[PDB]
């Protein structure tokens, strides 16, 4: 619902969406909540938030350390959901998506996980290690709780996969970093957001020109956090400048 | 879609990032084609026989069973080139890599045994071998690290996470996700995403096939039970496979009990863990109440995989195979006993399997039973560890 | 008087104190009877096959000979239980000890390989094993010393003389002189007083017998030459024996050249020593101008016997076999080359034999030749030594 | 010749011979020459002298160390022969026998070794590691140079060996430590001298009563040397007391 409204509003303004990613609890609960509020105040159209996991086999060094820092802070899934509830209570319309690892969703029951997402106000969930081939239980539980199941459209994909992602995905299609973008639209796929490697304003403008509904940036965001650990204030200042720049490029 | 079933009951699957699915599908197809290719089978058989030393002996251990009605045989994978069963399947996977036109090899290792096997196979077959190992394991496995380098393999320390096997596993996957085009990930156990559990079993199946032929030749009948340690599950499923349809033959897998199941410091996820999704599969695992993945503790470095092969979880669920645990101390006693009474130094991993066979014998001395223990490897590598302990 | 000829030309004999002659005569008679006893042969064959792992593979090494007209095969004694050829004859000698009604075993060892073999055989066959080792060797062979003790053998350090192998040899003889009634001296090489050179050769002859059968099966013809390192001479005569009457087959023994023959620091008495009488035999030896016995220097601990088997000295004298030397550095290069190109870690002893085969190939790249190198043992035991060196 | 005269003279006196053994050059050339003169002045009827060898596989710990001490002194075979010449020049009638290891005799030629023995005045040579079975070259060379080849009659021997030792031996038969003594006499064997383990006067009297022509003592002698290394004078004093006691028992 929030993704639908967002893209409709962004379309009426002929502008793309800029979606930053950060790990919940990194480098701490308090600072993370502040980081998130800064990202929103800076121009973020939506948020992608990660729940600290012991073995993030889909993340590079930068995010691996974000999780490490989060764990050093004692961050747990239960606390992440408390943070999510708070974030939603403060920001009613911004789309909030989670980046999860399968075991955290499966742990206490898949249905229960998505039910918790709905109660705190989450809009979408992308499970990193669940390919479309194993997605049935997950997207079914997502749909039952009005949560959009996010699917990754890889660059090394084919027609078959494109059709699956288009019919199974909701909210937005995660386009890994043109022709695919056209195919997705042809198959009525959820708006495409390009991710992976997006760290400059020009890349954001490029994505929107290619036909994507927007772009997602994480590592670039996380790097600002890790390089200003000893300077909480400077960290926020830098974050604001980066997001504002990336957001401006989407217009 | 796939050519073969990725599941064993509820266990298994292909829980990997979408990016890695083409690599898995390619591998499955290559495997299926290789299995029906007489030329591939001939080459694999040639390497196993003339390079690795198959068939391995089936040794009757008469001294250790004295005074009881137990007859015990040891399948001697300790005599295989490399010192462990790991060599069998790496040779097959290496040939598969070549069949797919790949020139590089990626491997993960904890104890270093699979790493050494991967390195030797790569040296022989002209493959550029890259091995990931948890920084903590690298530190305590300097010998194996040197052997790998001596054989031309690049050993890469992994400092992320707990810096152990599971972390090395993650690093291997992240590497392969962006290099599968030219490199093959040689997984070291019967776990991980399909098709690995199936491929590893098939490339280790000769252990059980040989054992069956040898026991029929020597005893004229099948064993009452075959026993093997279970870390990830490869040596055990290799022994079990050919006996699965022989209902009268018991299949007993032995997980490490570490300091004792009640202490929480063990490596027995199959019987004392909880099902979860990690390392590309749905299987029982060592995990916190929250769902974070934990490490498996054991005196033996090789029984460190924090989960277990999906086929073992399945065989357990339907009651075809039974799984038990053996503690550090029970394994140590079995290690000392085999050395002193049979002149064979077993790997501490294998010592867990032997310890359970000894328990079966000792608990019911007058029970007539024919047992086969899979001696997965030699223990020359554990001499120092055992020394430090006894000396302490 | 004796049943068999104690001499090979001018070399050999029974130069021991009168007190030990009855022990030698008893042993010779027991050996002769055992050789014509189908029951003894059956038992020995059973142990070799089902316990030790015979037959061992004959591996074709294709990568190392690339670009030349040399075809090289490696007889894999490294895959034998224990890690070296030593196991073959200790099993036979242990059975002989039992045939004579002896319950104790006396053994000498330098590197510790024969000591480990003696210990494992004694553990299996229920013999009380006592092993003498030069105090200097004990200090640098802690691993092997522990393996021997783990297998129930008593290791006795010898501080007399240079505290090395030759001194251990003397201690073994002095012990046996007063215990031959209940104990058997399991000599570890094809040297010493008759009947040992003959017995060891016969109990190691399967190396060459298997090699002949395997090479005929694989190449359809006999090798142009078989190559083996020579410390005392057991693995080499074991390989040579079945080929002695095949005049077209060259027999090449490789002695350790150490830092170089011209430095005097080597272990090549056959070609650079002088005939003398020591350790119960007349053979070439490392000795001073005055006649005092010296030590053999080599990077490899196993090529430390300061003399050489009398049959090798004889085969050399009549020109049937040719002997050469290989330096520490040449052996080290061969060790590294086999690891990197064939995925096999050879013993540093065996590396001397490989180094000479590599020289034969490299010196005349276009010479068509079929060679077999006896890979007497695996080199896992030498990993640290090679490491310290390369690191240095 | 000297053994013949000695036993004839000892027979006319109804007394046995006491023959001590010591390693040449132990603990040094000078002290060794003094030790030897003391043994003679104390009552020794004959001498058995060892030439330091690297691997005395027929000697126990006591003598093993005697050789060690001799080597520490730089004693060599050439020097041993110089000592022997001197000893003979001082004592013209005492029988002098050498205890050798085969390689020292074989080294520069067997014939040459015995020829050197004859020139310095040695009377017999016992080669420890040369059984009667391998003795041909040695006893032949000994006889050619008027040297008596000494053979060991073990306790675990048999008629065959007894006959060989009786026909091949000269000077005296080395009887390892009764019935054998009678057999030797029956076969006209050289007078028997019992050795090994003789360390007390009673043992010397016992040997003579059994029918032996005398007894040989070494380790007991060498032990006195090693236990008085720091007291050259006391060493000699003790040696004199021991030899006199052992000699007295032979009367
Ligand atoms: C002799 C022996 N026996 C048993 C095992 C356990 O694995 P398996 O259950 O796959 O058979 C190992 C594993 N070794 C793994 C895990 O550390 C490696 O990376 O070398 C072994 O080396
Ligand atoms: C692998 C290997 N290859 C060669 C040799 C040399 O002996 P050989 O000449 O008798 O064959 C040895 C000897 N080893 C002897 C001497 O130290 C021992 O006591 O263990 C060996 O261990
Ligand atoms: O959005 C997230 N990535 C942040 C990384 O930073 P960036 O390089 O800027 O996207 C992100 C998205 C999907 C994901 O799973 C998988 F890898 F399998 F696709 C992992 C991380
Ligand atoms: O006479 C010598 N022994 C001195 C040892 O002291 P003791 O115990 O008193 O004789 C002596 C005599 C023979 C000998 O060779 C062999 F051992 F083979 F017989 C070695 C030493
Ligand atoms: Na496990
Ligand atoms: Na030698």
């Amino acid at each position: 619902e929030r993704y639908e409204n967002l893209f409709a509003q962004l379309n009426d303004r002929r502008e793309g969406a800029f979606v930053p990613f950060v790990t919940l609890g990194d480098p701490g609960i308090e600072q993370s909540l502040k980081i998130i509020d800064t990202l929103i105040d800076a121009g973020a159209d939506a948020l992608e938030l990660g729940v600290p996991f012991s073995d993030p086999l889909a993340d590079g060094p930068t995010i691996q350390n974000a999780n490490l820092r989060a764990f050093a802070a004692g961050v747990t899934p239960a606390q992440c959901f408390e943070m999510l509830a708070l974030i939603r209570e403060k920001h009613p319309t911004i789309p909030i998506g989670l980046l999860m690892y399968a075991n955290l969703v499966f742990n206490n029951g898949i249905d229960a996980f998505y039910a918790r997402c709905e109660q705190v106000g989450v809009d979408s969930v992308l499970v990193a290690d669940v390919p479309v081939e194993e997605s049935a239980p997950f997207r079914q539980a997502a749909l039952r709780h009005n949560i959009a199941p996010i699917f990754i459209c890889p660059p090394n994909a084919d027609d078959d996969l494109l059709r699956q992602v288009a019919s199974y995905g909701r909210g937005y299609t995660y386009l890994l970093s043109h022709h695919l973008i056209e195919k997705l639209k042809e198959y009525h796929a959820a708006p495409a957001l390009q991710g992976f490697g997006i760290s400059s304003p020009e890349q954001v403008s490029a994505a929107v020109r290619a036909g994507a509904a927007g772009a997602i940036s994480g590592s670039a965001i996380v790097k600002i956090i890790e390089k200003n650990l000893a300077s909480p204030k400077q960290m926020l200042a830098e974050l604001r400048s980066f997001v504002s720049a990336m957001k401006a490029a989407s217009r | 879609t796939t050519l073969l079933n990725p599941y064993f009951g509820e266990f298994g699957g292909m829980y990997v990032p979408q990016i890695l699915m083409p690599a898995l599908n390619q591998l499955e197809e290559a495997f299926v084609r290789a299995q029906k290719d007489p030329e591939f089978q001939a080459q694999f058989a040639d390497l196993l026989k003339n390079y690795a030393g198959r068939p391995t002996a089936l040794t009757k251990c008469q001294n250790i069973t004295a005074g009881t009605r137990t007859t015990l045989y040891l399948k001697r994978e300790d005599l295989l080139h490399g010192g462990a069963h790991k060599t069998n399947q790496v040779l097959g996977q290496a040939l598969l890599a070549k069949r797919m036109g790949k020139s590089e090899i990626i491997a993960e290792t904890g104890a270093g045994q699979h790493g050494v096997a991967s390195a030797l196979a790569s040296a022989l077959l002209g493959l550029k071998c890259r091995i990931y190992m948890g920084a903590k394991d690298v530190e305590r496995q300097s010998p194996n690290v040197f052997r790998m380098r001596l054989m031309g393999a690049e050993v890469i320390p992994v400092h992320s996470g707990s810096a152990t096997l599971k972390d090395a596993c993650n690093e291997a996957l992240r590497d392969w996700s962006g290099s599968y085009e030219t490199a093959h990930y040689m997984l070291g156990t019967a776990a991980g995403p399909h098709p690995y559990p199936t491929i590893v079993r098939e490339f280790q199946r000769m252990i059980g096939e040989e054992t069956k032929a040898q026991i029929l030749d020597k005893e004229g009948r099948l064993p009452d039970a075959v026993i093997a340690c279970v870390g990830g599950g490869s040596n055990a499923i290799g022994m079990f496979a050919d006996f699965i349809n022989d209902t009268s033959v018991g299949l007993i897998g032995v997980e490490p009990g570490g300091h004792g199941i009640e202490t929480g410091e063990h490596g027995a996820p199959l019987k004392h863990g909880r099902v979860g999704i990690y390392f590309g599969m749905k299987a029982p695992m060592m995990q916190t109440a929250d769902g974070q993945i934990e490490e498996s503790y054991s005196i033996s470095a090789g029984l460190d995989f924090p989960s277990v092969g999906p086929q073992h979880a399945y065989l357990n669920s339907i009651g075809r195979a039974d799984y038990v645990s053996i503690t550090d101390d029970e394994a140590l006693e079995a290690f000392k006993t085999l050395c002193r009474h049979e002149g064979i130094i077993p790997a501490l991993e294998s010592s867990h399997a032997l310890a359970h066979a000894l328990k079966m014998m000792r608990e019911q001395p007058e029970k007539e039973q024919l047992l086969v223990v899979n001696l997965s490897g030699r223990g020359d590598k554990d001499i120092f560890t055992v020394h430090d302990i006894l000396k302490a």
